[PDB]
RNA sequence: UUCGCCCAUUAAAGCGGUACGUGAGCUGGGUUCAGAACGUCGUGAGACAGUUCGGUCCAUAUCCGGUGUGGGCGUUAGAG
RNA sequence: UCGGAGAGAGGCUCGGUGAAAUAGACAUGUCUGUGAAGAUGCGGACUACCUGCACCUGGACAGAAAGACCCUAUGAAGCU
RNA sequence: GACCAGGCCCGGGCGACUGUUUACCAAAAACACAGGUCUCCGCAAAGUCGUAAGACCAUGUAUGGGGGCUGACGCCUGCC
RNA sequence: GCUCGAAAGACCUUCAACAAAAGGGUACCUGUACCCGAAACCGACACAGGUAGGUAGGUAGAGAAUACCUAGGGGCGCGA
RNA sequence: CGGUAGGGGAGCGUUCCGUGUUAGGGAGAAACGCGUGCGUGAGCCGCGUUGGACGAAGCGGAAGCGAGAAUGUCGGCUUGAGUAACGCAAACAUUGGUGAGAAUCCAAUGCCCCGAAAACCUAAGGGUUCCUCCGCAAGGUUCGUCCACGGAGGGUGAGUCAGGGCCUAAGAUCAGGCCGAAAGGCGUAGUCGAUGGACAACAGGUGAAUAUUCCUGUACUACCCCUUGUUGGUCCCGAGG
RNA sequence: GGCCAGUGAGACGAUGGGGGAUAAGCUUCAUCGUCGAGAGGGAAACAGCCCGGAUCACCAGCUAAGGCCCCUAAAUGACC
RNA sequence: UUCAAACGAGGAAAGGCUUACGGUGGAUACCUAGGCACCCAGAGACGAGGAAGGGCGUAUUAAUCGACGAAAUGCUUCGGGGAGUUGAAAAUAAGCAGAGAUCCGGAGAUUCCCGAAUAGGUCAACCUUUCGAACUUCUGCUGAAUCCAUGGGCAGGCAAGAGACAACCUGGCGAACUGAAACAUCUUAGUAGCCAGAGGAAAAGAAAGCAAAAGCGAUUCCCGUAGUAGCGGCGAGCGAAAUGGGAGCAGCCUAGAGCAAUACAAGCGUCGUGCUGCUAGGCGAAUCAGUGGAGUGCGGAACCCUAGAUGGUGAAAGUCCAGUAGCCGAAAGCAUCACUAGCUUAUGCUCGAGUAGCAUGGGGCACGUGGAAUCCCGUGUGAAUCAGCAAGGACCACCUUGCAAGGCUAAAUACUCCUGGGUGACCGAUAGCGAAGUAGUACCGUGAGGGAAGGGUGAAAAGAACCCCCAUCGGGGAGUGAAAUAGAACAUGAAACCGUAAGCUCUCAAGCAGUGGGAGGGGGACCAGACCCUGACCGCGUGCCUGUUGAAGAAUGAGCCGGCGACUCAUAGGCAGUGGCUUGGUUAAGGGAACCCACCGGAGCCGUAGCGA
């Protein structure tokens, strides 16, 4: 959105040079030089929308390594579907107090326990992302080394990333 | 196009040229241009004096002995002198080792009698 | 107009270079600035190394180089 | 033609106020020769204490003017 | 007798003259001027302004007016 | 504006007109300071440039010429 | 393994963003020096001082990615400079007053210039620059207790002057209407617009600044109403003027 | 064969020939080399002539061209 | 101690270099209730019951602005809500107030003069009569030229004529530069620009279409089909359609009587009700003690949390404050959807009716007439008319389809002055809109029109009493503050430029003057060990860049410094590197309970068999 001056010389005013002949001053006009202040601009960023078009099979197999390199180490494991019930958040702080890492080692908290809706209680916390178990990109997954799932979300991950 | 703002960037590209310029007589050390035409000189001449430094002495050594030849007896040339050692077998006493003339002229006096015996 | 011719002298009354010396000095009279007119050329606009009338060309200059005159210092003990 | 003198407004000195054209950088002498061939800065050589003021004013193809001359670019603007 | 206060004459080119004009370099034998002649219109004119209406030209009217060249007067203005 | 006449239509013992006290009342709204061939105007400035009209004395003289004097207004704003 | 234009092969740094409210910082960024160690290089790292806030290691991603010249653009600052100039040649000085200081302010004695003028009055324009009490850095190409400089107050009081107000020329606009692609043009009744025309007083005095307006003495014109006398009056007029 | 270029007014010396007087660093072709996109050493100073054609450091030697009285290193060395 | 000769430091008017300390000036780093873009959701209108835009005034002195308007920075009424109120740049003076003194929002009153303005006129904000423009539609009253009839005129009730309208949209008229490497065809633009009207959507729209003998079947918009075919000094250049996949997606009126305007529906209103939004508003959680000028910092510990978005408070908290999630509220005044109502038009069934071409000369369809129609026209004419006619890119026959000559019609589709929230690897006051501090002002020109400079001391200013010098300008101290080597030129404050002090060099020496060798001197060394800073003298030695076969110059550009300033972006195509898949690979629009641009969509394009007109 770095909208600049497209039509340089075409600003609030116009090009109105002076008698350019036998004077001494640079042969040029004023305003929208644009070299001179209060003028337009030659080159400059335009309303861009860089959005590369990606395939499908190139993404499915590109997101499989995400959970693969995760389950390989000793990161957070799955949980249960009864996690969607708890409408409060305090019940979570006490929960994350058992699995470990209470003071939050860092932004390592890629949460994806729910499926249908979002955990309005797990979004409050500073470091933690509530991603829906469907389009798990390589970004967020590796964004937080620690990631927690459930017995349900793990199933949906087999529908797309699988057969 | 609103650049990334040179600011201090273009500030270091000139002062660095000034630090080098801190021993010049003229005002070639208080202006990027006055020094621009100055550094190039110390940029070319430097590439010369480095190779000239060897030649600069090539004439010196010979001149050092030359001033020492006009007193002994071999008013001919120091070439015959070098020829003596050459025909002899002395890979020593080089143009640089010719410093035996000024200091301890007693050692350089020996070779004077050794060059005649050979040739 | 340089030159040249003519009248009158001088001992003789020179040539040439110096961007045909010299306009960051004058003159700028002639001549490629705009006007106008005659002859000639083109149908014409105009044109012509043909002619004619009139027709604003600035500047307190640092340095180099000069005409002159001083301020200091060095010739060593300091001066006349 | 040989001009001179004198009276005024500047110029010169001091006090107060207080510009500019221009300029890559300077410790920017002459001369011969040389050099894309009439440069102080190349080479040789000669000459020459450092630094101002006033004045005369040739050099730095000085300054102002990407010349109105010619040509080039199947440019432009009027006219016949 | 201060201030104030035409220089005159002779010959010759051209334009009759006064006047006007390239406002900021040319004001001149340039231009203009009256005089003469050719040509168009009896007309709501020709003709000019305007796509139009309208209107100027004349609420006059061919000793009118409009356009072109010439252009005081004197002697004249040929052939094709 | 003023004066006079108006098929004396409308008015028609009326309303009005002229004159007399050249009574009484009223005459609302604005500008009108200063300068104005002047440095406060027009030209970038306190640039001797340019700019309409009116009043305008004594003496010499034809003269709002000219020179010297009135009233009056200044010495022009860097000096020695 | 010299190298231009060019082609090809490798990187640094700057702003921002993802990985970062992890970590470094008030026991402290930024601006300057130094260690002149380090890399092929542009630079990097550490640190002193000053200084005041955040900035940002590594890889990658996205860049309006770093110019001493395009008679560049904007701003500031040198040089010729402290040379010229200080702007018609109608010279100036002195004795005093006030002030820190004044040849040029004020006051007094004169010189000198103009004298149909560098007098006054008035229109246009300007427009408060007029007057008084103070102050002065800036504006006055000298200073200034001076000024048409700045900062506060005060001051233009006419029915007869002038402009509105009646009328009107060039000319503009202009109902209905005539015309023109739209717009609009032209044009009449009518209606505007002047340097045009139409009723009416001045001479003195007074105030720091105005005055034919304040004051004094003496007058004038028009309209409405009223009183008296006489008489017939009367439109956007005809006619005379 | 494929992707991206750049450059089409080059100059000079030797040699072989047209133009000019076999006059020009002049002009127009062919060939080689250099400059032009490579310094340096030497011809005093002259890019294009000659030698040699520069990754770098080094108070390291030997040579090419050109020289060896001094000025800037090097034979007023020997014989005719 | 005397005479000569050979040498000789020491000396500077001034200057150069290094270093230290300042001034001028101003950049950079950092931070900004503001711009630059965009998304979602609304609003798309005001107005003679008089507006936009301004002048003149108004508050307690009170010039300038923000409002309002001589009931003049305020009044009346209802409500929310909660206390302070007299707007701002400057306090003060004098007060009103603790259940309507202000403020915020809605509904009204008032609202001079000037500007459509509509009284006439007018150098607008002035003048003079006076309650009156001029027109369109309708009614009544009068009424010419000739008996009527009109014309014309008068009066009254509405509307229309104004915003000198930001873009989008329809219509009328209508270029050039430039491209065609020349240029009159052509293209470039039927754009820009001028003008008229209306809506907030317009326009168009249910089809004498297309295709075809299979069938689809309103218009518009998006992605493809081809940027092929076709058109063209077939040169430049422009550029179809059929068909397919989607968004969206409803079809109805007008064109002789009898009984007779009862039923069923569509389009609206004087007003009102309900849902859902807009214009005020309320409820809305959580800890201390220690270092430092201060902490929201760090270390220990605890708590809230569908609210750790964000900002502020003397430096980074979610737990201080305002908010934020969520949950509620609006006497009323309104938009968009529904449900009911005055009046006019509109309405059912049945049985009918059903609105006329071309030649020539033009324009528009991709199509500049060419074989190339058709559609809309200026002019002269001008048939048939549903056992009839048109279209199928010449014409003709057959077949098929469709039947216009009058009109209306939501949504998908376009854009924006302006409103509320939010977003942005957008910038940050030589940036960005010219305008983030009372600039499109001050200024320039007659005018149209053109068009700046100038940012922040600190948290709060306690922004400096008094004392000393001076003309009671200015400074230095005393104090305040963590800082004024922060104080109104003020933050961090470099460079160009301008000086002082200190060491060295510097009058018999010259040429863009540095460099290599290199003595001495002023300092710093190590309990020699010969080094770190200045530099006499000496060998060489004619800036850079551009343009050129070739220059150092008399080849040209440049006064210096800071900032600023030139191959970026969109689409498409052809290659190279690399990655997934593979003779297969891959989507565009669109849909989407989407922490998310996945999934679906493969309509379409490319390739493996080619070649030939």
């Amino acid at each position: 959105t770095a909208s600049t001056l497209t039509r340089a010389e075409v600003r609030g005013g116009g090009r109105k040079p002076y008698p350019q002949k036998k004077t001494g001053r640079a042969r040029r006009g004023s305003q929208g030089s644009p070299l001179r202040p209060g003028g337009g601009v030659i080159f400059g960023p335009k309303p861009r929308d860089w959005t590369i078009k990606m395939n499908k099979k190139e993404r499915r197999l590109a997101l499989s390594t995400a959970i693969a390199s995760a389950v390989g180490n000793s990161f957070v494991v799955e949980e249960f579907a009864e996690n969607f019930e708890k409408p409060k958040t305090k019940d979570f702080i006490a929960a994350m107090q058992r699995w470990g890492l209470d003071p939050a080692e860092k932004s390592l908290f890629f949460l994806m326990d729910l499926v249908e809706n979002v955990e309005k209680s797990g979004r409050n916390i500073r470091t933690l992302k509530l991603l829906t178990p469907r389009s798990l990109n390589l970004f967020d997954v590796l964004n937080a080394e620690k990631l927690v799932f459930t017995e349900g979300t793990i199933q949906y991950l087999n529908q797309r990333y699988g057969v | 196009m609103t650049r990334v703002k040179r600011g201090y960037i273009a500030r270091r590209r000139r002062k660095k040229i000034r630090f080098f310029a801190s021993s010049f007589r003229g005002a070639h050390s208080r202006l990027t241009r006055t020094i621009a035409q100055q550094k190039i000189r110390a940029l070319v001449s430097a590439h010369r004096d480095r190779d000239r430094q060897k030649r600069d002495f090539r004439r010196l050594w010979i001149t050092r002995i030359n001033a020492a030849i006009r007193e002994r007896g071999v008013y001919y040339n120091y070439s015959k002198f070098i020829h003596d050692l050459y025909k002899r077998q002395l890979l020593l006493n080089r143009k640089i080792l010719a410093q035996i003339a000024i200091l301890n002229p007693n050692c350089i006096y020996m070779i004077y009698n050794e060059i005649i015996k050979k040739e």
